[PDB]
């Protein structure tokens, strides 16, 4: 698009067409017609939540400490 | 001896004890001056004795039948001091109070992870 004294190409970020858009929509439906998912790719989430949900596991503080709640 | 008297003319009673604790207790207190080694946490040696020899003749027979309701006052809320834990093999419905639950306003306190019966 183009203007008096300006100009602006509005890029696409990857190929565009009837075909390959419509592949990806029939993958986009096949995954959810089934329940499959995938793994996101946060190594660093993944280390840190089981390392606390170990660390959190079977200490038995509430009924040890006297707290109500 | 009261309710024994009761329970052997035919008859069916009701025992309130409101604390059956201070029956023990006053026992540590002479136990020491009797001239006996002291045991576990302070208690006479002879606490499970002292107390089933008064536990085991409040009980239902063939003539008659006592039902009883004993208070049992649990020392510094410890449930494992060796009286509350030489009581507990003696009742057949225990209910176990507790302080946290009492806290909260929720009387009765009764603890449901805690109370049991026969």
């Amino acid at each position: 698009e183009v203007q008096p004294g300006n100009v602006t190409v509005l890029a696409d970020t990857a190929i565009r067409g009837q075909d390959l858009d419509e592949a990806r929509a029939m993958e986009a439906k096949r995954k959810a017609e089934e329940h499959i998912s995938s793994s996101h790719g946060d190594v660093d989430y993944a280390q840190a939540s089981a390392e606390l949900a170990k660390a959190i596991a079977q200490l038995r503080v509430i009924e040890l400490t006297k707290k109500a709640m | 001896t009261m309710a024994e008297k009761f329970r052997d003319e035919g008859r069916d009673v009701l025992l309130f004890v409101d604390n059956i604790y201070r029956y023990t207790l006053a026992g540590t207190e002479v136990s020491a001056l009797l001239g006996r080694m002291p045991s576990a946490v302070g208690y006479q040696p002879t606490l499970a004795e002292e107390m089933g020899v008064l536990q085991e003749r409040i009980t239902s027979t063939k003539t008659g039948s006592i039902t009883s309701v004993q208070a049992v006052y649990v020392p510094a809320d410890d449930l494992t001091d060796p009286s509350p834990a030489t009581t507990f093999a003696h009742l057949d419905a225990t209910v176990v109070l507790s302080r946290q639950i009492a806290s909260l306003g929720i009387y009765p306190a009764v603890d449901p992870l805690d109370s049991t019966s026969r």
